[PDB]
RNA sequence: CGUAAAAGCUUGCUUGAUUAACGAUUUCCAGUACGAAUCGAGACUGCGAAAGCAAGGCCAGCGAUCCUUUGCGAUGAACAAAUCAUACCAGAGGUGUCAGAAUAAUUACCACAGGGAUAACUGGCUUGUGGCGGCCAAGCGAUA
RNA sequence: UGCAAGGCCGGAAAGAAAUUAGAGGCACCAAGUGGGCCUUCUUCGGUAAGCGGAGCAGGCGAUGCGGAAUGAACCGC
RNA sequence: UCGAACCACCUAGUAGCUGGUUCACAUCGAAGUUUCCCUCAGGAUAGCUGGUGCUAGUAGAAGUAUUGUGCGGUAAAGC
RNA sequence: GUACUUCUCUCGUACUGAAAGGGAGAUGCAAUGCAUCUGUGGUGUGCACACGUCAAAUCCGUUUGAUUUGCCCAACACC
RNA sequence: CAGUGUCAAGUUGGCAGGUAUUUGUCUGCCAAAGUUAAAUACAGAGUAGGAAGACCGAUAGCGAACAAGUAGCGUGAGCGA
């Protein structure tokens, strides 16, 4: 019988089994080792194509939002118009020399942009940009 | 020959189901000692080895300290420090900052429990190294370590029976506290009943 | 059964609780308005079989001191009057 | 492992352990958790006492981030000061400076007597916690 | 199974005995009970307020509780494969102070007081004599037996 | 079909276990309060005494050893 | 069953037929509800000079989840306010199939799964019915 | 004050209720079973039954062997 | 093929119902009962039973007697 | 496949309340203060204690004190 | 979201801020136009090329190891060795 078992709640009542009648709706990761090799092969092959450029662009520090994460820093996409203006670079010209640009961030605390404005002029120091 | 004596047979666990090759050495060590000695210790420390892994509950250094302080308060005050033997394994205790220089003999130690002993001033032993010091186990304080409060033992029960403060098997902790566990849902599991 | 209009209390006006307003916008009826809406059957059961003919009497001992209505509940009586002991 | 099975162990038993009178059927005691109030009510009322009801008010959009308050006790503070970081807690008379949220542990609960004097910086702190630390050579500091 | 009320099949059980009816004793009101003594839970009628269930009538057991006018008695009840120590709550009149130990209350009272008298005491007064042995018995009336019809 | 047959012999296989003695579950609880509220306060004192009696012991057993 | 200076009768004064912090228990029992009881505690009380008695009329007379509903005095989650809703709490509306689906037929045109767990059938069994017989005949006619 | 009472307690106590003393106590997990039948004793219903419903114990089921020629149940075992 | 055709599909539809379910030996070994169920061809829950045990256990042992000590209203009896 | 991995998450070390929320060391003085280690009693391995006991000899079976480990029962405190 | 009825406003704004309503504030955002790689799904055209396997081993593995969707069946949809 039953008895002193946890009420199951298994949630497998929607034809997920790829039987003879149903096409099945399961995602088995039998290809993730092929894909890890697949991506690192594109990655290492895209890197020698973009060379001498860095494969990854430059991303700023941003604060993870909620009270659970607000003390954890993170790399967000693009900087802002603000850091770029407070570091000289035109956000049209920053977005073409590897710097990633985000016209949506709002620089709510000066604290925030100060870490990133200075983070630009580190890059803008150790970047050659040899002309064409 | 009518008997009735059919169910009086107790399950004693003759051997160990462990496959650890370093405990089958301690077991052959403590069959020799437990058999060809008049030691009460060696008898007892042998059934505790062949015993299973869920039944050899770990004692924290806290438990070892306090009970070795309850021994060392009534001694000759210069006689000796008995050896705290536990046939489970010893775990560190971050609630005990200062630990005495006590000798301990466990099948295992945490990496933080071995350093806490050796930093304290004591030396943690083994059982091939305690068969050299009191093999009969004179001056050894044998210990189990609490196996109640274990989450397995507090699901044991029904939890819907009056006077059953057991925990229902429920992943969702906020699933079953409704009807049957409320005084205003036509009955409340009676928290007390004489048994 | 009879019952007195007045009961003295040391701790008083009797009304014989007869509520039943049956609000709209009650959470179980908003659901119902949503749940039995449109197609499908009468998407809920309904007490069809007969009933307990006699009904239990809630009795609201509203203190003549302003506030804090009490409720006592009597037994199941067919005829209930507050005649108050003629 | 399929050889480690009992219907592979009990070949030739003709029933694989399900009997001759009550034959092993398909779903025969309902299917699923069916009958929790009808015919398995004795199982549910007795191993699942609180199932089958309603309780409390609804919190519609529940977000576990704003309702996030992990807790550490006073006897577990030593879990955040390495012996080296506590080696400076020996010399110079410099109390340890513990900062909870960096290790998790928003709230600081007061359990036991604090082994080592320190100054914790926690978002939240209990009344008895706020008092054991400030009377053990220490100080709670509220952050965020 | 038409009727199984709290007082079923109990005509002769709660019925008072012949020519002894009416109010309970003044002894039964002047009894003295502690937590621990034994009591015969002999439910009498004519009080009809506090009688236990039928089952607990020939039953005796510890008093675990003495309220102002209700004695609480534990009673062993062999339910099916185990006995429950039931905890009944009755009034005092449904209760006797159970003799069931005078068998050795009064035994060891004089048995020790003479074992002491036999071990140390002051002196050893001779006690009850032997019971079963032989003997050259002298008869006092002969007889025979054949029939009586 | 009520039978009661085989039941008395089922109750005596694993035996009709005897009752627990009085020192088991002797919770003087749910009983008459003015007793247990006094058998409570006298337990508190008798515990302050049990703790105190061990305090001299160890301290007598120290100096007198 | 029980009761006789009452538990019945008459009168008096009354609401203890109330809140009960509900604590425990009994019966049903799985020692789970429920229902009804028992022993209590805290008030506040009534009746008594008092001890005491009373938390109905003993013991049958009753009802879960959800919903509705009233009483009773935290939330609606960017903040604030009032409504509105919900929540906790205690009750009521009720499930008589009374541990609680929301319910009419007919099938000989019928179909299926099975069942000798169960009828017609058949094998028995039942020995009283229905029909046959014995001794004894008030006497019939003591018997053709 | 001290009796008595509870929670205690130390000083002290031994037996001049038979037997087995075929070890007590819990705990966990899990089946199968939830159609029984016969029988002894007694006994409710029925004209009766190789009948229906019970109480007790024993059986059969789930079990042979031995013999009542023969028999799930009887007698031995 | 018709009281709803035929083909393919949903579909391996569901079945508390019927049939079957593949080696050996060893160690033990039952139940047809309790309560609840639109329940009475089924379940759930106890009991029975197995395995693993834990534990200081001639004891908190007993289908037994003795001893005291209660209880009862059937047989017989008596109208 | 193997090897490495900060980061994070996950389970849990803390529970509770419907919710706002809150949130468990012990002892002495107190009704918060100060030194700041089993929490109480009970049932309780092992060893050390002395205690004698046909005891080959003297090591162990007997046992009584000590601490009692686990466990259980009772009732403290605290959330 | 749809359908019908209704049908706006204008940055003194509009929508979103998971409980309805009104009154306020605050925060984000700017619908009713449009394009946009990659990471993601798929072995179907194996198209092109393949590589593998604790798989099956001819009653198995695809229905099909072979002149297999063939012979043969069905009025036909289809069935199918
Ligand atoms: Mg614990
Ligand atoms: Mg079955
Ligand atoms: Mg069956
Ligand atoms: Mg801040
Ligand atoms: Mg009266
Ligand atoms: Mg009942
Ligand atoms: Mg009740
Ligand atoms: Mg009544
Ligand atoms: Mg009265
Ligand atoms: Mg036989
Ligand atoms: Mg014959
Ligand atoms: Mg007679
Ligand atoms: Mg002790
Ligand atoms: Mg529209
Ligand atoms: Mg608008
Ligand atoms: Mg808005
Ligand atoms: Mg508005
Ligand atoms: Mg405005
Ligand atoms: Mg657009
Ligand atoms: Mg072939």
């Amino acid at each position: 019988p039953k008895g002193n078992n946890a009420i199951p709640h298994v949630h497998q009542k929607k034809h997920w089994n790829p039987c003879s009648s149903q096409k099945g709706n399961v995602k088995v990761f039998l290809n993730q080792p092929a894909q890890k090799h697949r991506r690192r092969r594109l990655r290492l092959l895209k890197a020698k194509k973009v060379f001498p450029r860095p494969l990854k662009a430059l991303r700023p520090q941003v604060n993870c939002p909620t009270v659970r994460h607000n003390m954890k820093r993170r790399l967000g996409r693009g900087f802002s118009p603000a850091e770029l203006k407070a570091a000289g670079l035109n956000p049209q010209y920053a977005a073409t020399i590897g710097i990633r640009v985000d016209s949506r961030r709002k620089n709510k605390s000066e604290e925030g942009m100060n870490v990133n404005v200075q983070r630009l002029k580190t890059y803008m120091s150790k970047l050659v940009l040899f002309p064409m | 020959d009518l008997t009735g004596i059919s169910k009086k047979s107790r399950v004693i666990r003759h051997h160990t189901y462990s496959t650890n090759p370093y405990i089958k050495l301690l077991i052959k060590l403590y069959k020799f000692l437990a058999k060809r000695t008049s030691s009460g210790f060696n008898k007892v420390v042998y059934q505790r080895l062949i015993k299973s892994r869920s039944n050899r509950a770990p004692i924290s250094l806290s438990r070892i300290a306090v009970v070795m302080k309850r021994k060392a308060v009534f001694t000759a005050k210069s006689k000796a420090a008995p050896i705290a033997v536990v046939v489970g394994d010893v775990l560190d205790d971050v609630r005990m900052a200062r630990i005495p220089a006590m000798r301990v003999c466990a099948l295992r130690f945490s990496k933080s429990a071995r350093q806490s002993i050796v930093a304290a001033g004591g030396e943690c032993l083994t059982f091939d190294q305690l068969a050299m010091i009191a093999p009969t186990g004179k001056n050894t304080y044998l210990l189990r370590g609490r196996k109640s409060g274990r989450e397995s033992v507090r699901h044991f029960g029904a939890s819907g029976v009056p006077g059953s403060h057991s925990k229902p098997y429920a992943t969702n902790r906020g699933k079953e506290t409704k009807r049957g566990r409320r005084t205003g849902r036509s009955y409340k599991r009676k928290a007390f009943r004489h048994v | 059964v009879n019952y007195p209009k007045k009961k003295v209390m040391h701790c008083f006006k009797v009304v014989q609780y007869k509520a039943g307003k049956a609000r709209l916008f009650a959470r179980g009826k908003r659901r119902y308005d949503r749940k039995q809406s449109g197609y499908g059957g009468q998407t809920k059961p309904v007490f069809h079989k007969k009933a307990k003919t006699t009904k239990k009497i809630v009795l609201k001992l509203q203190c003549s001191g302003c506030k804090s209505i009490r409720q006592v509940v009597l037994k199941r009586t067919k005829h209930f009057e507050l005649n108050d002991k003629k | 492992p399929t050889r480690f099975k009992k219907c592979r162990h009990q070949r030739g038993s003709t029933f694989c352990g399900y009997g001759r009178v009550g034959k092993h059927r398909k779903h025969e005691s309902g299917r699923g958790n069916a009958g929790g109030m009808h015919h398995h009510r004795i199982n549910f009322d007795k191993y699942h006492p609180g199932y089958f009801g309603k309780l409390g008010m609804d919190h519609y959009h529940r977000k576990k981030n704003p309702m996030w308050k992990p807790t550490i006790n006073l006897n577990n503070l030593s879990r955040l000061i390495a012996a080296e970081e506590a080696a400076k807690a020996t010399k110079g008379g410099t109390l340890p400076v513990v900062d909870l949220q960096s290790s998790g542990y928003a709230k600081l609960l007061g359990n036991g007597h604090i082994q080592v004097p320190c100054i914790v910086k926690a978002r939240y702190v209990s009344k008895l916690a706020d008092k054991k630390i400030r009377k053990a050579g220490g100080a709670v500091v509220l952050q965020a | 199974v038409h009727s199984y009320g709290y007082k079923s099949g109990t005509r002769h059980l709660f019925a008072k005995k012949f020519r002894k009816h009416g109010a309970p004793s003044v002894s039964t009101i002047l009894t003295n009970i502690k937590v621990g003594d034994y009591v015969d839970v002999v439910a009498d009628s004519a009080v009809r307020e506090g009688m236990p269930h039928k089952y607990y009538h020939g039953r005796t057991g510890i008093v675990w509780n003495v309220t102002p006018r209700g004695v609480g008695v534990i009673i062993n009840k062999p339910v099916r494969t185990r006995t429950l120590r039931k905890r009944i709550c009755v009034r005092f009149e449904h209760v006797r102070k159970s003799r069931c130990q005078e068998a050795f209350k009064a035994k060891e009272h004089q048995f020790q007081a003479y074992l002491a008298a036999k071990k140390a005491g002051k002196a050893l007064p001779p006690l009850k004599k032997s019971s079963r042995m032989g003997g050259i018995v002298r008869p006092k009336n002969v007889e025979v037996l054949a029939r009586r019809v | 079909n009520h039978t009661n047959h085989n039941q008395s012999s089922k109750n005596h296989r694993n035996g009709i276990k005897g009752p627990m003695p009085l020192h088991l579950h002797n919770s003087k609880r749910g009983s008459w309060l003015p007793a247990l509220v006094n058998a409570r306060r006298v337990r508190k004192h008798n515990q302050k005494a049990a703790l105190k009696k061990r305090r001299e012991r160890i301290a007598a057993f120290a100096a007198k050893n």
